[PDB]
């Protein structure tokens, strides 16, 4: 969720040198899943991801080729 | 009697009556003009050398004036004509739109419920945040459904996706307030177990500090008079002498190519059509430099939320201060003369393509 | 600019001429007041004296000029009515007047689609040149400069609008009293504001000429008395008025006995010297309260005396009567707020606008040559500005709401004040607020005090009907409140003197069985009451009772009150208890609006139209009960096979209007036969009520079920499907069958008449006879009703119109109507 | 008319409505309608031993003026004498 990603921002924030992999995911996917959607919370985040060189932006919960991730 | 006030701060008159648009809309026009003019003067320019290096200039709202004027200036020796004209301007829309809808008292009762509520004290604006046009337009005819002609309210101001301004008489847009109190959710109500199509929408709504409803049809019986005094005062816009490209409020397009003239156009821009940002601000450039009222609470921070991620960068040009995120400049970055004075935001296409 | 304001020379060659100049005129050309003063060189030590002759007539002279724009002349009769030129109200007048007093209403304000009105202030600028000239008269003769304005005050006419741009109103004024007082002369005028003939408001000042006075053959008096209320129990009480010379009754044979007579008088003395009066006046109409608290005349009061001490007709009413107070203070203030306000630095503006040129108020000179504090504001100025603050805060700035504002200047106030108003609401007085205030300057010195009289909102009585009588039903308010007190012993006395039994015992006890003894005289009397009852339709009611009966006995299982014979007359008058204590604190608007939902009509009729007193109600409200009882065919179990059940259609599918469960009920009620319909329509798709045969509501709820249940020409026949299976699956059970409920139909308890229904159509005309001798043809005042009572029959505010006339045809047919109709013109003309 | 005739017709008109109450079905969804729309009614004081009309009035607020009281900005108060004493006296508490 949001929070969580802010979490993930302040851990990467710490360690600005540490590559940190930030595997967004939203409630679509397998398994455990959460509530959220999966493409409001990016919106909202990406930039304060992208103001950290070494956060690495991942993107599943709902991919399976090459058509649906370019 | 500003020089009076400016030196002797007890006799200034009290916020509420510098609030009132026939003394605000000249002032802020002058101190937009003063901005302009230390900036100018610190790095050494005539104002028409400094308009020269712009690529173009726009205004939201009020500021059209200024920025016209500008668009106008040549040398030192011949400024304060340009200053005349635009201050001439301001003053007569401030004088006419005060004459068309002057204020009046409210019910105490409707600040008391405002008040309770953690609402603002009334005004002829109300702006709206996290809802699309759309919406706001759904409720805005849900309310004029009741009220009559006179009375009803409009979406003024369209500054963003989900950023909106309804302008109108205050008690119309307490209606509206109360309607959208029944349509809000509590800031506090945690919905994350909540599937995200079923939760309901949290979006805020505050009165702006204003005292005119700006952009509306209360104010048109103003135009034909604010029209006739600025000819009757000699002031026109003629789009031989304006230098650079000025964008209108409401197409963003060039004034210089309207046919028509200039300053009645900018006046209905002020008065009665409603400010598209977006559309207005559809120029390219790197850099956006603001003079305008508000500091960091201004424009300028405004078009930068709203122009995010497409490497564009705004220094608020009439403020110095320190901005933490780094992600807008300020006064201090125009004179910069060492690497610090250019900085570029990230464009993400091209940063991580 | 530097002007003249002063010159002083040598008129003569002993006189000394000070002309004192003001130069803030009515048409700019200055005016100056000449002052003379001899010159004696015998006398070293005071060699200068005023010449004191024609001096207050120079001091007028210069007023005139200034405030009056009419040829000078002082001898008129101070008796005599004074009238003002015609004003026409514009709007550049309202806007300078606003803005000079600060008043900041949007009424007053030019706005779209709106027609912009005048502040209550505004009638003194109406009328300031009729008001100002009484205190002119030579009779009334005084120094101009000496001159203190003690008071003034607002009061608009009942039923009159307030003033708005475009109004041409004329002004009248009168000297209401101008009595010589030890420490100097109170002037007391009266104007009157007219807009097209008609009075609108009514403007009251009171004048004061500082000085020592001793021409009391040029003094009169007026006052209004307090209504004096007075009850007459004895042939003693009623001998000592007859001796009286100005007790004159119209009918000398008027029966004065336990009667309540209220007097109201007006005392007009002249005065012969400072305590004896040279002539007293006193006059006025005498009238008899009737059974429905209405007073109608019955004779009146004249007295007439020449030297005199006082006035004999109002000591003894106060000795022997009751004072009558229309105001009624709350338990305890309730602060509504404490506000700022500022005099302005200059009076100029004021000055300008209202007319009220007095150069106290603008030029030093003539301040100080006045003994005043300085250049003070002006008091009106003072009076507008609060009144401006009461309106905005006490009527929520809602102009209209102001109907009476009076203020009384207590101490003078400079420019560049701040005020400090206190505003609060301390009573009543028919229906309006009473407010008061103080304003207090800095030093904490109250310097204006003053009342409002303010509307409440728009306000509307609606009276419950039948269903939620209790025991002890109203019992606290009749220990309390002495106008409930008042209702209930009528009402009780009434039925235990023709009926045998109190209706209070059975509000009280809720006693099951209730026993009517016939023995004695007085029992005989009871039984033949009981036995004249009928329902033509001519059946007797209490079939059982004849002229050998010695006891009746009224019968029920959980108790009497319960009993629609009880239960109605127990209801009206709780709630004309409760009405009438209202009315005794003040507190109905009179022109609020009323309804009542079914037997709430009457006693909303009776509480705010008083259109039959409480005896006649309790009878109508006991007959109507006691044939509904004897309206249903009852076994010898009293169960009939009528009830009613609530129904609920968007309980039973949300989908399902109004106009659905219409269908229903009418198919329900055609394909069967039975008798069933809607009663009551309470709430739009949530609250209906259906009366019939027990067994046909039944088939409804069990429809309805079904629809339910279910997700439900081809249409009524598919439901003609549903009713008949329905229909024969509850018409087995015996005749004294039994209602359950849908999944939204609910019966109610106790009721097994069907009223409101078509069934009890036949019974209706005999009924109205009857009302028609209980509620009386000059007992009908239209004014009460016009406009506000809203019948359950035709939901229409009660207009006396061909339109409403028409409109009871469509509904329901009657006789008299359409002679009404047809004949509408003869009635017209 | 003259105000004797006016007052016949009046009571003509008075007494027939009263007469035929009880047999008509009682329209109180138009009475209602009434007095709170072509009205403006701000204040609704109920008469009676149980707030009954009381709570049907604030149903009907609450079903079709939802949106009207809010965009005319009317405030309306429903008080029922068994209950809402206080507001109808004007004694507010200590
Ligand atoms: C069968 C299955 C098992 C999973 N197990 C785990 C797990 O043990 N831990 C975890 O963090 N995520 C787990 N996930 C979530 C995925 O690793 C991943 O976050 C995402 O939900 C995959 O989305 P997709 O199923 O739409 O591709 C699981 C998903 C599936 C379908």
């Amino acid at each position: 969720s949001i929070d969580a990603i802010s979490q993930v921002i302040n851990i990467a924030k710490a360690h600005p040198n540490f590559p940190i992999a930030l595997q967004w995911t939203g409630g679509r996917g397998g398994g455990h899943h959460s509530f959220e959607d999966a493409h409001t919370p990016m919106l909202q985040m990406y930039s304060k991801i992208r103001r950290h060189p070494n956060i690495m932006l991942i993107f599943g919960s709902g991919f399976g080729s090459a058509d649906d991730t370019y | 009697n500003i020089l009076e006030w400016l030196e002797n701060p007890s006799n200034t008159p009290d916020k509420d009556y510098l609030l009132s648009i026939p003394i605000s809309c000249p002032l802020i026009g002058v101190i937009q003009l003063a901005h302009y003019v230390v900036t100018a003067k610190l790095l050494g320019f005539t104002p028409g050398e400094l308009r020269s290096y712009l690529k173009g200039a726009t205004g939201h709202s009020q500021g059209l004036v200024t920025a016209v004027a500008i668009a106008e200036t040549d040398s030192w020796e011949s400024f304060f004509v340009s200053v005349r004209k635009a201050i001439t301007v301001l003053f007569f829309i401030g004088v006419r739109c005060y004459e068309a809808y002057p204020n009046t008292s409210l019910p105490p009762s409707i600040l008391e419920d405002s008040l309770e509520n953690n609402e603002g004290v009334p005004s002829p604006m109300l702006s709206i945040s996290n809802l699309t046009q759309e919406q706001v337009q759904d409720y805005v005819n849900k309310t004029n459904s009741h009220l009559p002609a006179g009375k009803q309210v409009e979406i003024s101001l369209v500054n963003g996706a989900k950023n909106l301004v309804v302008s109108g008489p205050p008690q119309s847009l307490y209606g509206l307030n109360l309607t959208l109190r029944k349509a809000k959710a509590p800031s506090g109500l945690d919905q994350s177990r909540i599937p995200f199509s079923e939760r309901k929408l949290k979006f805020s709504n505050r009165f702006l500090p204003v005292a005119s409803p700006f952009h509306s049809h209360l104010l048109v019986p103003a135009s034909d008079l604010i029209n006739k005094d600025l000819v009757k005062n000699n002031v026109s816009f003629n789009a031989k002498d304006i230098q650079i490209p000025v964008y209108d409020t409401f197409d963003g397009s060039d004034l210089r190519v309207l046919s028509g003239s200039i300053s009645e156009r900018i006046v209905d821009c002020i008065i009665r059509l409603p400010v598209k940002w977006e559309t207005t601000t559809q120029f390219k450039a790197t850099h956006i430099l603001d003079f305008g009222p508000g500091g960091a609470s201004g424009l300028g921070v405004l078009t930068h939320r709203n122009k995010d991620g497409t490497g564009v960068r705004v220094i608020v040009a009439g403020t110095l201060d320190i901005n933490p995120d780094d992600d807008y400049g300020f006064k201090q970055e125009i004179f910069d003369v060492t690497s610090n004075g250019l900085k570029k935001n990230p464009n993400w296409l091209e940063e991580y393509h | 600019e530097l002007k003249p304001t002063v010159i002083l020379k040598l008129l003569k060659e002993n006189i000394i001429q000070m002309e004192m100049i003001e130069n803030r005129t009515m048409d700019g050309k200055p005016v100056s007041l000449p002052l003379l003063y001899n010159f004696n060189p015998d006398n070293g030590f005071a060699p200068i004296s005023e010449v004191m002759e024609d001096r207050n007539q120079r001091i007028k002279e210069m007023y005139w000029k200034l405030w009056i724009d009419e040829p000078f002349n002082l001898d008129f009769d101070p008796r005599d009515v004074i009238k003002g030129k015609d004003f026409e109200i514009t709007a550049k007048e309202v806007y300078d007047f606003t803005h000079a007093v600060g008043n900041n209403c949007e009424d007053f304000v030019s706005r779209p689609d709106r027609t912009m009105l005048a502040p209550m202030d505004f009638a003194i600028v109406v009328g300031w040149r009729a008001i100002i000239k009484a205190i002119f008269p030579n009779t009334v003769d005084g120094d101009l400069l000496k001159l203190v304005h003690l008071s003034n005050g607002y009061k608009m006419i009942p039923g009159a609008k307030p003033l708005q741009v475009g109004d041409v109103v004329s002004t009248t004024a009168v000297i209401e009293s101008v009595v010589n007082q030890p420490t100097g002369k109170i002037v007391d005028v009266v104007g009157t504001l007219s807009r097209n003939g008609k009075p609108v408001m009514e403007v009251t000042s009171s004048f004061f000429y500082r000085g020592n006075y001793t021409d009391f053959e040029n003094t009169f008096q007026k006052t209004v008395e307090p209504v004096y209320q007075m009850h007459i129990k004895t042939s003693k009480d009623i001998a000592v008025l007859r001796s009286k010379e100005w007790f004159q009754l119209d009918d000398e044979d008027f029966d004065l006995l336990n009667k309540t007579l209220t007097f109201e008088t007006e005392t007009e003395v002249t005065f012969k010297n400072a305590n004896i009066f040279s002539s007293v006046k006193c006059f006025g109409p005498i009238k008899v309260e009737l059974p429905t608290k209405e007073t109608v005349e019955i004779g009146i009061v004249d007295y007439e005396a020449g030297a005199s001490h006082g006035n004999p007709v109002v000591d003894f009413l106060k000795r022997n009567g009751s004072t009558l107070e229309q105001k009624v203070n709350l338990e305890n203030p309730i602060p509504i707020a404490v506000l700022d306000s500022y005099t302005p630095s200059t009076n100029e503006p004021y000055a300008r606008v209202s007319g009220d040129l007095n150069p106290i108020h603008v030029s030093r000179h003539f301040a100080s040559y006045a003994n005043l504090p300085g250049t003070i504001t002006h008091g009106m100025f003072s009076s507008a500005s609060v009144r401006a603050l009461i309106e905005n805060w006490a009527a929520d700035s809602v102009s209209s709401r102001v109907r009476g504002y009076t203020c009384q200047f207590v101490d003078m106030v400079l420019p560049n004040t701040a005020l400090k108003t206190s505003i609060q609401h301390v009573g009543m007085i028919n229906g309006r607020k009473l407010i008061k205030f103080e304003t207090r300057n800095e030093d904490d010195v109250v310097v204006l005090t003053g009342e409002a009289e303010i509307e409440q909102p728009v306000t509307t009585f609606v009276f419950t009907g039948q269903g939620s009588q209790e025991q002890g039903m109203g019992m606290d308010l009749y220990k309390t409140s002495k106008a409930a007190q008042d209702v209930w012993n009528r009402a009780d006395n009434h039925f235990k003197d023709t009926y045998g039994f109190s209706i209070l015992d059975i509000v009280i006890n809720n006693p099951v069985n209730l026993t009517i003894h016939f023995g004695g005289e007085k029992g005989k009397r009871i039984r033949e009451n009981y036995s004249a009852m009928i329902f033509e339709t001519t059946e007797k009611i209490f079939k059982e009772i004849n002229e050998h009966s010695t006891s009746y006995t009224f019968r029920s299982e959980k108790g009497l009150l319960s009993a629609t014979q009880f239960t109605q007359p127990a209801l009206t008058l709780m709630e004309k208890a409760a009405f009438e204590d209202l009315k005794s604190k003040g507190l109905i608007p009179a022109d609020a609006t009323f309804a009542g939902h079914s037997l709430g009509e009457y006693a909303a009729l009776a509480s705010l139209a008083d259109v039959m007193s409480i005896e006649s109600l309790v009878e109508v409200v006991f007959y109507r009960g006691m044939t509904m009882q004897v309206a249903v065919p009852r076994d010898e179990l009293g169960r009939s096979n009528y009830g009613m059940i609530a129904i609920n259609p968007g309980r039973v599918a949300a989908s399902f209007s109004q106009e659905a469960l219409q269908y229903v009920v009418e198919r329900v009620g055609k394909r069967t036969g039975w008798l069933v319909e809607i009663v009551n329509y309470n709430v739009e798709n949530q609250q209906y009520v259906a009366a019939g045969d027990l067994r046909a509501l039944d088939t409804v709820t069990n429809v309805l079920n079904f629809i339910k249940l279910q997700k439900i020409e081809e249409v009524e026949g598919h439901l003609f499907e549903i009713i008949d299976e329905a229909s024969k699956k509850s018409a087995v059970k015996p005749r004294p069958l039994k209602l359950e409920r849908g999944f939204a139909c609910i019966p109610l308890v106790g009721i097994s008449v069907p009223f409101h229904s078509t069934y009890l159509m036949n019974g209706v005309k005999p009924f109205k006879s009857f009302l028609k001798k209980n509620i009386i043809k000059e007992n009908v005042k239209v004014a009460r009703l016009a406009g506000k009572y809203i019948p359950n029959l035709t939901a229409k505010p009660f207009q006396v119109t061909k339109e409403y006339f028409q409109d009871v045809y469509d509904l329901t047919g009657s006789e008299p109507i359409k002679e009404i109709i047809d004949n509408w013109e003869k009635y017209e003309q | 008319m003259k105000p004797e005739v006016e007052q016949e017709l009046a009571h003509i008109l008075l007494t027939e409505l009263l007469a035929y109450q009880f047999a008509s079905p009682v329209r109180w969804i138009e009475t209602q309608d009434v007095f709170l729309k072509d009205f403006n009614t701000e204040r609704v004081v109920e008469i009676g031993p149980s707030p009954t009309l009381a709570g049907m009035a604030q149903r009907t607020l609450k079903n079709k003026y939802e949106s009207y009281d809010a965009a005319l900005s009317l405030h309306r108060e429903i008080l029922c004498y068994s209950k809402d004493a206080k507001e109808i006296y004007y004694t507010p508490d200590p």
